[PDB]
């Protein structure tokens, strides 16, 4: 059974750094590349971040350029999101997807809550 | 970058009336990275459309994609009391970009 | 043998009949085995050879992303090309990229290439050392000084030495039956002026020579993977040498 | 740059009278990309030519590949900028 | 495999 478990995410004041770990299980995690992708309650889906199969080629987006380093690591089966100095926009439901493909098949995890405040 | 547009903001469909949605992209696409979701209100999003034309596995008969180039379309032939979701456009050719979302809502 | 990758590009500006014309091609020695033409219906990196046909859809996916962010800077190249030379709009100009890497019989990185030309004469060359550029006219050197700026140097030199050599590796030991094969020249002599001919051989590097007491044609695929060649004089012995031969043969009529 | 491109006509296995073999016309060594290649049957035109795609050599020149199924008069007509006149280059089986 | 980083041109 494939399956993605994201895990991290939690309230954080601005300012902080935050991490997100997505453990695959059920599919070859090393030979396909990656995206965190970041929904706001009640907004459209944005893409955060993608990573090759080599995680030699990585990239973010026009708003959190600067800030989030993404990672993985094909030993433990495991993609990692770095997030740096969150603020107030960066509130969002995160998931981790396998997916942008040709051939059809897609797997997003639960999602995990990032909500910033004091 | 590649910018999607998606029209129209929302639906007002009553149950079995066809639904038409479209999604403009900036420039020209291959028409076998674009994929279109549908999100319930409370769940992850879900596959519908792949490559365009394609439907993904276990999708009913009723959706269907269609168009190419910079300007695509999806149809639900019939639409049914669990159709009404949010449904999103997606390009693949380079990063990933979704649409703004077309929600569809009984009259 | 040493064995190389090869990538040609090439974009056509048409002015008026559309957006400028792209053409992409992947070589493995003499053996092609990706092709990609703007105007084909797929939009697609295609196969064109029958063991890279192996490779998985995810393959595919990122040779037909990466070949299209080609097709599309080569858009931009025109134009800025254009603008760079105070062209007219009005004429149709040609752009090509060609790079690639060697390996030696030891499978190691033996050399990279990486070239650009305008309207067939070179334009911005990467350097054997693999960390400079060479630029022939007033153009070039801006076209260098944002290059360097963009430290697209060295992004080049860590593909060719590693993912050039490493994939490279990859097709020659999937293709071993194919690629790595050496097919002897079938000779034979024509008397009319006498023709020797090599028909038939792989790779396409072959040396014939004509010999008294000790013209040519450039070889030409025959279609079917082997090439032929030949070499005529007027009237004496014709010395054949490839790579697939033990030893170079000698045809006396 | 201009470049008059060099024609070779030749059968892809030795041509022998009632057998199948492939016709093929190799244009090399000419610029610009542009060219027109048909192989001719008795001055008549083979709608079914299918031709290897473009690429170059190192001296950015372009090549290309004619080639149709045939039973061994065939030609090779080529037309380009720098020919004022079409080309045409008789195949025959010796040379 | 096609270069991905360096394609950019001109
Ligand atoms: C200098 C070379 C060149 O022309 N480019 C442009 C295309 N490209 C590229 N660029 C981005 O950046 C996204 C930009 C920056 C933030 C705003 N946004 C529009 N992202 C790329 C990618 F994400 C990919 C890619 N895409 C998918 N779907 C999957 C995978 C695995 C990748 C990748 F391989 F990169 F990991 C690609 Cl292929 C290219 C992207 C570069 C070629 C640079």
């Amino acid at each position: 059974e494939v399956q993605l478990l994201e895990s991290g995410g939690g309230v954080v004041q601005p300012g902080r750094s935050l991490r997100l770990s997505c453990a695959a299980s059920g599919f070859t995690f090393s030979s396909y590349g990656m995206h965190w992708v970041r929904q706001a309650p009640g907004k459209g889906l944005e893409w955060v971040a993608v990573i090759s199969y080599d995680g030699s080629n990585k990239y973010y987006a026009d708003s959190v350029k600067g800030r989030f380093t993404i990672s993985r690591d094909n030993s433990k089966n495991t993609l990692y999101l770095q997030m740096n100095s969150l603020r107030a926009e960066d509130t969002a439901v995160y998931y981790c997807l396998y997916g942008g493909n040709s051939y059809g098949m897609d797997v997003w995890g639960q999602g995990t809550m990032v909500t910033v405040f004091n | 970058d590649i910018v999607m547009t998606q029209s129209p903001a929302t639906l007002s469909l009553s149950p079995g009336e066809r639904a038409t949605l479209s999604c403009r992209a900036s420039q020209s696409l291959s028409s076998s990275f674009l994929a279109w979701y549908q999100q319930k209100p409370g769940q992850a999003p879900r596959l519908l459309i792949y490559g365009a034309s394609s439907r993904a596995t276990g999708i009913p008969d009723r959706f269907s994609g269609s168009g190419s180039g910079t300007d695509f379309t999806l149809t639900i032939s019939r639409l049914e009391p669990e159709d009404f979701a949010v449904y999103y456009c997606q390009q693949s050719e380079s990063a990933l970009t979704f649409g703004g979302g077309t929600k569809v809502e009984i009259k | 043998g040493s064995h190389s990758m090869r990538y040609f590009f090439t974009s056509v500006s048409r002015p008026g009949r559309g957006e400028p014309r792209f053409i992409a091609v992947g070589y493995v020695d003499d053996t092609q085995f990706v092709r990609f033409d703007s105007d084909a219906a797929s939009q697609r990196m295609e196969p064109r050879a029958p063991w890279i046909e192996q490779e998985g859809p995810e393959y595919w996916d990122g040779e037909t992303r990466k070949v299209k962010a080609h097709s599309q800077t080569h858009r931009v190249d025109l134009g800025t090309l254009r603008g760079y030379y105070n062209q007219s709009e009005a004429g149709s100009h040609t752009v090509q990229r060609m790079y690639g890497c060697d390996v030696g019989s030891d499978w190691r990185f033996l050399r990279g290439y990486h070239q650009y030309a305008y309207d067939g004469k070179d334009y911005i060359a990467l350097k054997e050392d693999l960390r400079s550029w060479t630029a022939a006219d007033m153009a070039a050197q801006t076209t260098k000084h944002k290059w360097e700026a963009a430290h697209v140097a060295e992004q080049l030199r860590a593909y060719l030495e590693g993912t050039c050599v490493e994939w490279l590796r990859r097709y020659l030991e999937n293709g071993k039956e194919t690629l790595q094969r050496t097919d002897a020249p079938k000779t034979h002599m024509t008397h009319h002026t006498l023709r020797c001919w090599a028909l038939s051989f792989y790779p396409a590097e072959i040396t014939l020579t004509w010999q008294r007491d000790g013209e040519l044609v450039e070889t030409r695929p025959a279609g079917d993977g082997t090439f032929q060649k030949w070499a005529a004089v007027v009237v004496y012995t014709c010395h054949v040498q490839h790579e697939g031969l033990p030893k170079p043969l000698t045809l006396r009529w | 740059i201009q470049r008059t491109p060099k024609i070779q006509v030749y059968s892809r296995h030795p041509a022998e009278n009632g057998k199948s073999n492939f016709l093929n016309c190799y244009v090399s060594g000419f610029h610009p990309s542009d060219i027109e290649v048909d192989l001719l049957k008795n001055g008549e035109r083979i709608e079914k030519v299918e031709h290897s795609d473009l690429s170059f050599s190192k001296d950015w020149s372009f090549y290309l590949l004619y080639y149709t199924e045939f039973t061994p008069e065939y030609a090779c007509r080529v037309n380009h900028v720098t020919l004022s006149q079409p080309k045409i280059v008789k195949w025959d089986r010796d040379m | 495999k096609l270069v991905v980083v360096g394609a950019c041109g001109v």
